RNA sequence: GGGGGGAUGUCCGGGUCGCCCUGGGCACCUCUCCCGGCAGCCUUCGCGGGCAGCCGUAGUCCCGGUUCAUACGUCGCCGCAAUCGCGAGGGGACCAACGGGUAACCGUUCCUCCAAGCGGUCGCCGGCGAGCACCACCCCAGCCCCGCGCCGCCCCCA
């Protein structure tokens, strides 16, 4: 991942970072697709996934 | 069937009689016709013709075979003679097996009509625009509404009222009331018995249900609670019709059968009283 | 014929989200004007929740996946659309179809356009605010000025700008007042009037072009679960501009357009729609609702636009995430792609009266492979790549030792984020080499201690990746069109064996005779990336083969002077009917040196080429395409991979199993039959009557069946130079067959994928709607 | 449980089990075998509890516990149900003896 | 089946209206080592007196008396007593 | 302790019957499962083979389909086998010879 | 299933020794008719009867690998009269069974006494309060969840 920044305290140094995205596709916000997955099952609860299991 | 003859409308007789067990012959009659007993040949229809009922005026009549449909527009119009009675017959396979059907008109004339089949196999098949789709060799693609409720067998389907809703009978106790300018159905559930014949009042302000242990009760529709009742003996019956849900080989199968005496006592202290 | 039947394999599936046809509709034409809408490539995209996109052809039912872009972990796709300018007409009067382009995102702040070609991301393009969840291009009424409109998280309806291969944020055109606002669904009433259905229950009808709010349309509250406020799920219009909306209660309103508010309420499904589609006149409409549930919809006839559900049915086996429509040169079809993987293609306007078709869940490509000397078997996805060892023989066991033959050996990881495309083998299975679209990694392997054989020259990467049997070739196809091929060199030593790669040597493809105004209309060059590499038995003749049915060969000048040359006879070697499917040499050797390659297309093309002589095999001669038999020319499973034997050839798709005595010639599904694009009639259940007899002669005896409607000197000659065939379907979800050692006695590795509920997402169910 | 019997459900009711939810309703008919007012559906649910999830015993040992926990009691059961009998023909005895 | 069927004996007073009301179920009512199917039961047309028999070979002879469990009387809220039946006699029967 | 002993052979007797039953069709090729080993499995369950018919909603019977038939054979085999093809088989004469993982 | 045949592969006396056979073991394919169910058609009001019937087993172009479930009428407080239960906590028996430890025994489950308190049901010629509203709208905090930055600890190499 990027180096975090060092802050002398009252400035800070951080490296700037783009060589993530190269030419492939962006990287999804983990939130907001969580955001619709809740959005689609708002209160409603799943069943037990398969069968005799631990 | 009231129609016009001349300019006197009458009663004409529409009876389908068969000549095999596998097929049958609508023919209809005056009251003078019954009286030399000669009657119209209209049509000759050939899978084990279950029914006919007919239309306002007799503009149209339907025939029910055991696949299909047999339904008969007068040729001619006003019905000048009496002897120009031919019907365009055209026939169609309904998905499955026809246990009732109820028909409604398109409207001093007959424009249209949607007829409504209800199937043993748990399914209600309605036909929208019948008239138009069967007037004009080729014609273009039909198809029923599938609305589907019971898992038994549909005793009877109705056209209501308006025209509005579409009632239900069955035999799993529980008159339906599909919506049909929604996709919703509302619905009395709790009948003593199966649901096995209704039928819509002059005005839509009464239903009549047959209950099938042998009474009926009289609705006002909307309100529920039955404003007449009339039961009978609610015995045991070795019944003529054989059934409506035995027809697809279910896994109990339905045998009119009886096999025991039908337990009972008379009241001492009431002698116009017997417990059964 | 010895078979192992392999389940154990975990292959993941995932939910399609997004379906995407090049066009939804084209004029219509009469059957002499075939030849005019012959070359309008149509294209169908499908997006998967690990980022796959894949463009399939529907190739008038045909239905062959062409090819996959892979994305990387953590990365999706959500919303996908076509671009597809309308038709230029040269100077000449000739046309010039639409150079397509093709739009997505991935659930982020980030549109992204494909470029096709090169076969990754083309271009990306950011507005500052939340993450787009919703987008479509303006319709057309200008004929060059036509925009993105994207709606996001936060509310802010944001306009894209694509002219001449550009892609950038124009501008914000408005924002939501609250910000609790979340935009779910998008859809275009006319040119300048964009419908977006939105969280807090509310359908909004702006005006673009000031940026204006006409119309607030409202909905009301979900009286069956709790959480008030209602989701417009998905929305479009109907081409005489009404809309329509499924929602969260699972209803779909039918909303006059001209003042925009209700005039129906119908009630569908009982969990909440997922998507909407439509034909193209406006007269079939199609809602696909969370309880796995699918329903149809066409007026009641009579009074006005009172619609109606005609009927439903349970096709999938989850959820129906995103369907499409398409209808057009005699085809007709909607497109519905789930969580469960399965795309099912449904006959529009033969529905009720035709069997849907569910596709194979399952790449095209059959992603299987193995070194039968090794005896290793193997497979990758997203970045794992996994072999397993069998160990021992099958007559060995002809059960209680079948759980110790088999064993999983291998895991290998992928540095980097990138997803793996393809791999390459050696037949002892020493080497591997692994093909991303920015790297290929070689691997050399000892029975196990692994070590990461270095690339140099790459960097740009690759779609395919083939190893010479005798391990000293290999060839990528990077950037799908561009084949490059180095050698690699074994170096023995003390400690064993090693390897170098030389630098990879570029060898130039044929300059094709293709009209321009093909090569700027549909696609562009898009038929170009080699589908398939066939090495010679011998690693003496190269072959490859491009998505538009061109081979190119190429032969081996050895003197290191070891250098391909291109065959002279590749000019003769002529383009298919169709895409090429499988192409691969017989490793029996021919009596004349020459070389036998074995190549079907997806039209169930069957035939073998004698390349040296750039003219088919004179048993391709006698044998025709009708001379196949009916069991292989009628099951439209696009077969997926062939193996030999010694005079035998055994063929699979997906379902099917074939065999073929290649030394021999030869001697339901009807035929005749005009259908729309998804299988064969219905025979028996269906809610259509088949059957409709009229009756004059009213005794009954007379009727009528009514309607429903809306080379024999080849041969001579072919003779005068003058079975034993296999199938079964025994066999139904196979992913992949590869040979393995130990009419020659053959073991083989069957790969099969059932689907399960353990592997499909879970269920989601309220007390209310529980399923029986 | 005697409704569902009544309408022959108990099976399909039974069938949809997984492992903790088989234990509870084992230990449960564990439980109340013993008391003779309702031993005949408690035994009855414990044969559809056999029949149908016999089968992965040897894969989880725990229930195995509750299931020769459910024999065990049982085993002293029968004894129960003799020891009854035992002093059964004695108390009836004595009745013939009085006259 | 035939093991795990149920015999009801249902005591039924009769009201005026004619309405029934329960006084007695018993459950066993001819009892071996499994419950005995019932043959037949009839009416004392002297006195209050209810008759059984069954698969047993015994027949048993049922009549109202007084839930009173040791000297009080528990009463419906009028106040009337709960009646209930009870197998007065009971009698074996001589097969050959 | 005969009470005990005519249970458990009881037991033993029906299900060695049936277990000689899905024998007989496993060599006939119907390619259930069978037990091989000299000791019980727990579960005495002897996979039947399926019935023709099927029992829809609402109390209707019909035929199987060829079709599911062979859907609930690819829920039967189980992860790992062996699937030998004759050349009769070839020929369209004989039968498979499958041997699957004790499960 | 039976009765039977034609053919597959097999050992024990075997046979000039080969085609195999008889005597014992047999498992299969094929044919046969009687078992069970299904459907049509003619027959008769019905009962029945006739007719030529399929299936009793396995794997598909796709594909029924579907269709399908019971209303509102009104909510809450406490009370009585019958009727049944859970038990916090305190105790016993150490029976059994299980897992360890040979075993000594431990641990878990099981059984049981007493019980603070506590529920549920049917009937009340019980009462007592309100019936959109447990909603529309905005704002502010809060829980659950999920996204990211910061620390705390702990790492290791140093």
């Amino acid at each position: 991942k990027n180096p975090k920044d060092k802050r002398v305290g009252s400035t800070a140094y951080r490296v700037v970072s783009n060589g993530g995205d190269p030419r492939l596709a962006p990287k999804a916000k983990k939130q907001s697709l969580n955001l619709k997955q809740a959005l689609l099952r708002r209160d409603r609860v799943a069943k037990p996934r398969g069968g005799f299991f631990v | 069937d009231a129609i016009e003859v001349a300019g006197k409308v009458d009663d004409v007789l529409l009876t389908l009689n068969r000549l095999t067990k596998s097929s049958a012959q609508i023919i209809a009659y005056n009251s003078k016709m019954l009286a030399t007993k000669t009657g119209k040949l209209l049509h000759t229809y050939d899978e084990s013709p279950q029914s006919l009922r007919s239309v306002a005026g007799g503009r149209a009549i339907v025939a029910a075979a055991k696949e299909a449909l047999h339904i008969g527009i007068l040729k001619t119009k006003k019905l000048a003679s009496w002897e120009e009675l031919a019907y365009r017959f055209v026939s169609f396979d309904v998905p499955d097996i026809i246990s009732t059907f109820d028909i409604r008109p398109i409207i001093a004339e007959l424009q249209d009509i949607d007829v409504a089949v209800g199937g043993a196999r748990g399914a209600i098949y309605v036909y929208s625009n019948l008239l138009a789709h069967l007037h004009t060799l080729r014609v273009g693609t039909i198809q029923p509404r599938k609305y589907h409720w019971h898992r038994r067998a549909v005793h009877s389907v109705k056209w209501s009222g308006d025209g509005n809703y579409l009632i239900s009978g069955g035999y799993e106790t529980v008159l339906v009331l599909w919506q049909l300018d929604t996709g919703r159905v509302d619905f009395l559930p709790h009948l003593s018995a199966a649901i096995e014949n209704i039928v819509v009042s002059p005005k839509g302000s009464a239903y009549a249900l047959h209950l099938d242990d042998n009474s009926a009760m009289v609705l006002s529709t909307a309100e529920m609670k039955p404003s007449m009742y009339v039961s009978g003996i609610q015995s045991l019956v070795l019944g003529d019709r054989p059934s409506k849900d035995a027809l697809v080989r279910r896994v109990w199968r339905p045998i009119d059968e009886i096999a025991s005496p039908l337990v009972a006592t008379i009241s001492p202290q009431n002698p116009s009283h017997m417990f059964l | 014929m010895d078979i192992h039947r392999c389940r154990f394999v975990r292959y993941p599936a995932s939910a399609i989200n997004a379906v995407a046809f090049t066009h939804s509709a084209l004029p219509v034409v009469s059957s002499s004007k075939k030849y005019l809408q012959k070359n309008i490539q149509v294209r169908l995209a499908i997006g998967r929740a690990n980022g796959d996109i894949e463009i399939w052809n529907p190739l008038n039912g045909g239905w062959y996946q062409e090819v996959i872009i892979p994305g990387g972990k953590d990365r999706s796709v959500d919303g996908l659309v076509w671009v597809t300018d309308p038709d230029e007409e040269m100077a000449d009067g000739k046309i010039i179809h639409g150079k397509s382009r093709l739009f997505s995102i991935g659930y982020t702040t980030t549109i992204t356009e494909w470029d096709l070609e090169k076969a990754r991301a083309k271009k990306h393009a950011s507005g500052q605010h939340g993450e787009i969840w919703c987008f479509g291009v303006q319709p057309l009424p200008a004929a060059q000025n036509r925009k993105l409109v994207a709606g996001t998280v936060d509310g802010n309806l944001v306009l894209y700008s694509i002219e001449d291969g550009d892609l950038k944020f124009q501008k914000t055109l408005t924002r939501t007042p609250s910000k609790k606002t979340k935009f779910v669904s998008i859809a275009f009433q006319s040119h300048n009037i964009v419908i977006v259905g939105c969280s807090n229950s509310t359908i909004c009808a702006y005006d673009v072009r000031t940026g204006t709010m006409l119309r607030q349309m409202t909905l009301g509250t979900d009286l069956t679960g709790g959480s008030k406020n209602i989701i417009v799920w998905a929305v479009k219009c109907l081409p005489n501009g009404d809309i329509v909306s499924g929602d969260s209660t699972g209803q779909v309103c039918i909303w006059d357009g001209k003042t925009y508010t209700q005039a129906q309420r119908i009630q569908s499904h009982t969990q909440d729609v997922l998507c909407l589609s439509v034909s193209a006149d406006g007269s079939k409409i199609i809602s696909g609702g969370m309880d796995r549930r699918t329903a149809v919809y066409e007026p009641m006839a009579g009074q006005s636009g009172r619609w109606s559900k005609v009927f439903h049915r349970r096709y999938h086996q989850h959820d129906v995430k995103a369907m499409a429509s398409f209808e057009g040169k005699g085809m007709s079809v909607v497109v519905s792609g789930g969580s469960d993987a399965s795309p099912i293609v449904l006959p529009l306007r033969a529905l009720g009266k035709e069997f849907h078709r569910t596709l194979p869940h399952l790449p095209q490509h059959p992603t299987v492979l193995s070194a039968p000397k090794a005896r290793y078997i193997l497979s990758w996805w997203e970045n794992e790549i996994r072999i397993w060892h069998l160990l021992n023989s099958a007559q060995q066991f002809l059960p209680l030792n079948l759980r110790k033959n088999r064993k999983f050996l291998a895991q290998v990881l992928i540095k980097g984020a990138s997803h793996i495309t393809s791999a390459s083998i050696s037949e002892d299975g020493t080497l591997l080499a692994a093909s991303t679209p920015t790297d290929v990694k070689v691997f050399h392997l000892d029975p196990l201690y692994i070590k990461k054989v270095n690339m140099t020259g790459t960097g740009l990467g690759a779609t395919r990746v083939q190893i010479s049997p005798d391990k000293r070739w290999i060839c990528w196809a990077e950037e799908g069109s561009k084949v490059m091929i180095s050698r690699v060199h074994a170096t023995e030593s003390a400690d064993g064996i090693s390897y170098t790669v030389s630098v990879p040597h570029k060898l130039h493809r044929l300059r094709r005779q293709i009209p321009k105004h093909i090569l700027l209309g549909g696609l562009g060059s898009y038929d170009r990336n080699v589908s398939q590499i066939a090495f010679s038995a011998d690693s003496r003749m190269l072959s490859v083969a491009d998505l538009a049915g061109y081979i190119d060969t190429w032969v081996l000048r050895g003197p290191a002077g070891e250098r391909w040359a291109r065959n002279p006879k590749a000019a003769m070697i002529p383009k298919l009917s169709a895409a090429p499917v499988v192409l691969s040499f017989s490793p029996t050797p021919r009596d004349d040196g020459d070389y036998d390659l074995l190549v079907v297309t997806t039209l169930k093309q069957l035939l073998i080429f004698n390349p040296l002589r750039g003219m088919l095999s004179e048993w391709s001669r006698r044998n025709t395409y009708p001379k196949l038999p009916e069991p292989f020319r009628d099951t439209r499973d696009q077969v997926k991979g062939i193996v030999w034997q010694g005079q035998r050839a055994w063929f699979y798709g997906v379902a099917s199993l074939f065999m073929f005595d290649l030394s021999q010639d030869f001697s339901k599904r009807k035929r005749g039959a005009h259908e729309s694009g998804a299988g064969s009639k219905i025979e028996k259940h269906s809610l259509v009557p088949q059957r409709i007899r009229a009756a004059s002669a009213p005794d009954g005896t007379k009727w009528e069946d009514i309607e429903m409607v809306d080379g024999s000197e080849l041969q001579r000659l072919r003779e005068e130079n003058r079975a034993k065939w296999w199938h079964t379907y025994q066999f139904r979800p196979i992913m992949g067959i590869v040979p393995i050692e130990g009419i020659p006695p053959l073991e083989v590795a069957l790969i099969e994928r059932p689907l399960s509920e353990d592997d499909l997402p879970e269920r989601y169910f309220a007390e209310g709607e529980w399923e029986r | 449980l005697t409704a569902l019997r009544h309408r022959s459900a108990l099976r399909e009711a039974l069938q949809g089990r997984d492992e903790l939810s088989v234990i509870n309703i084992l230990r449960w008919a564990g439980k109340y075998v013993a008391d003779p007012r309702y031993r005949s559906i408690c035994v009855d649910v414990a044969f559809h509890l056999i029949d149908l999830y016999a089968e992965h015993v040897g894969g989880s040992a725990e229930l195995a516990t509750q299931f020769q926990q459910l024999l065990a009691k049982v085993n002293r059961e029968v004894e129960k149900a003799e020891l009854a009998i035992v002093t059964g023909g004695m108390v009836e005895s004595l009745m013939m003896s009085v006259e | 089946c035939k093991e795990r069927r149920e015999i009801y004996l249902k005591f039924w007073e009769v009201g005026a209206d004619q309405s029934l009301e329960l006084v007695t179920r018993i459950n066993d009512a001819h009892y071996t080592k499994q419950t005995e199917s019932i043959f037949d039961l009839a009416s004392d047309p002297t006195s209050a007196r209810f008759a059984t028999i069954g698969n047993d070979g015994m027949v048993r002879f049922w009549s109202p008396k007084l839930r009173k469990r040791d000297g009080l009387m528990a009463t419906r809220p009028d106040g009337q007593p709960l009646r209930s039946w009870s197998c007065s006699r009971v009698v074996p029967l001589p097969v050959h | 302790e005969a009470v005990r002993l005519k249970g458990v052979i009881a037991e033993a007797a029906n299900y060695a019957k049936r277990a000689r039953r899905a024998l007989a069709d496993s060599a006939k090729g119907k390619a259930m499962t069978v037990h091989m080993s000299a000791e019980l499995p727990l579960g005495l369950k002897t996979d039947n083979k399926i019935s023709t018919e099927r029992v829809r909603s609402g109390g209707e019977i019909v035929a199987r389909s060829s079709r599911q038939i062979g859907h609930f054979i690819s829920k039967r085999r189980g992860i790992y086998s062996i699937h030998r093809i004759s050349e009769e088989m070839l020929l369209g004469a004989a039968g498979p010879t499958v041997v699957q993982e004790a499960r």
